[PDB]
């Protein structure tokens, strides 16, 4: 019924969306960052249950 | 049956017209002796110093 | 012990498709890779398209019946009506020949005459008459209706009096499908459709859509309600990946368009792009009109508007900057003559309609998916 959204903003520039076309403008430490910072808030939100 | 040919599936929008998307970019070949045109054998480069 | 759609199963849906049909005789690979499937190939094209494969001793066929017929879909080498009267009096004629029989050149000559349902009588003096005869038996002659006992019929061309002896051979009977009634009962094309799918009431939606993508080269969206783009939209993963799985193609999808996209075509298959100049200038409008999103800003179904005068100007803006590199076929001709060319050829791809009504052209949205150029340095070449 649902759907995840991922954002990505800058520093002090515009909020936008983290769609696969935008991302590959990422660099690799940007590209790391994306893929994984989720993925480990993910093990911590549940944790703080 | 008649298609596009394209290297990779670039788009995922459904929500964006043709126009306003990136469009896929070609290298035409200019239809000139004057750049390149081949039927026969072509010539490769010797890249010995490389 | 069941059988998998795999490799060799996606290779007979693609042998099956590109061609009108295969021929036990001259294909015999592809005859048996196509036999070996056949069961699930059967299955597949069942369930999604509807379309019913023919397995006969002699032959393969994959009886594609288009959801709205398209220009491009028809038999290419005819260039006027009067060839496909010719070719289906040819047919009515061989109906008549057993298998194997030989007849003369003039026998079926005569026999087209007396038949051509025309008004204006079909007349061998002419020139004109006696080249569509002769494509016409070229065309029969390619999906070996009839075999060439030696001769020579290009000579036909320049000779009246030519003759040859040509022998009919069995795959006339099966060419032509079979029709839901009397035939004869119906009055115009358009009510063949409406029986052809009369009998895919079931799921009607999902094979509508399904045609539409594997045969047109696109899918334009009708309005913004239309059902086929609204199905795509609703499905549209379900869809990449069932396409993805049973087939080299991907789903590709728009606001206004729907495609799907090969990435490593076969020597058999017919592309965009191609060698053919015309679609250089194809490539070349298509960057002009990204170019200036404000001027040629797309209304809200995807189409681009223009009258043949902003049509023609745009050619002329074109022949200025990149014309220096275009075949010589298109430098040399004026620019009326370069829209009509490139309109029909706009047309084979459906990139484009000319409105019957106002003469006024409609660029699709499926135009804008690609776009050309020149190498720089020819480009800074071409300012020398």
């Amino acid at each position: 019924w649902f759907t995840f959204v991922l954002s990505f903003k800058r520093v002090n520039e515009p909020k936008r969306e983290l769609t696969n076309n935008a991302f590959f403008k990422f660099s690799g430490g940007e590209k790391a960052m994306a893929m994984y910072i989720p993925l480990f808030t993910a093990a911590y939100s549940r944790y703080k249950e | 049956i008649q298609h596009l040919q394209l290297e990779e599936a670039t788009t995922e929008n459904l929500h964006v017209d043709t126009w306003d998307e990136a469009p896929t970019e070609l290298t035409i070949k200019p239809r000139t002796v004057r750049y390149r045109e081949k039927t026969k054998p072509g010539s490769f480069n010797s890249n010995e110093q490389k | 012990q069941t059988q998998l759609f795999d490799e060799k199963a996606i290779q007979g849906m693609d042998i099956l498709f590109h061609h009108y049909w295969i021929l036990r005789a001259e294909q015999p690979e592809w005859y048996q890779l196509i036999r070996e499937r056949e069961k699930v190939l059967r299955r597949y094209l069942d369930e999604k398209f509807g379309l019913r494969l023919i397995v006969h001793q002699h032959f393969i066929k994959l009886e594609k019946i288009p959801v709205e017929p398209e220009g491009w879909m028809g038999i290419q080498d005819f260039q006027e009506p009067m060839d496909y009267a010719i070719f289906c009096c040819a047919l009515a004629f061989l109906e008549g020949k057993a298998v194997d029989e030989q007849f003369l050149l003039s026998e079926l000559c005569q026999e087209i005459q007396a038949d051509y349902p025309g008004d204006f009588p079909l007349d061998w003096t002419l020139y004109t008459h006696r080249k569509s005869l002769i494509r016409a038996v070229k065309v029969l002659m390619e999906f070996q209706l009839i075999r060439t006992i030696d001769g020579d019929i290009g000579r036909f061309d320049q000779n009246e009096e030519q003759e040859v002896l040509y022998e009919a051979s069995t795959y006339s009977r099966y060419f032509m499908r079979t029709y839901p009634d009397d035939f004869s009962s119906y009055q115009h094309w358009s009510e063949l459709l409406k029986e052809d799918w009369k009998l895919n009431q079931e799921d009607e939606r999902r094979k509508r859509v399904y045609r539409k993508l594997f045969f047109s080269p696109g899918l334009h969206r009708l309005d913004q309600q239309d059902p086929d783009f609204l199905y795509i939209r609703n499905y549209r993963n379900r869809l990449a990946e069932d396409i993805e799985k049973h087939s080299e193609y991907k789903l590709h999808v728009y606001k206004n368009t729907a495609f799907l996209s090969i990435a490593e075509p076969r020597q058999y298959q017919q592309v965009f792009p191609n060698s053919k100049a015309s679609t250089d200038i194809i490539l070349q409008l298509s960057k002009y009109i990204h170019g200036e999103p404000e001027r040629f800003k797309a209304n809200e179904n995807g189409e681009i508007l223009m009258t043949e005068g902003e049509f023609e100007q745009v050619v002329d803006d074109l022949r200025q900057q990149f014309g220096t590199g275009w075949a010589k076929y298109f430098r040399d001709m004026s620019t009326k003559g370069i829209r009509t060319e490139l309109l029909r050829a706009m047309k084979d791809w459906m990139m484009a309609e000319v409105d019957s009504e106002t003469s006024l052209i409609r660029i699709k949205s499926l135009t804008g998916v690609m776009t050309g150029e020149y190498p720089s340095d020819f480009q800074t070449g071409g300012t020398e």
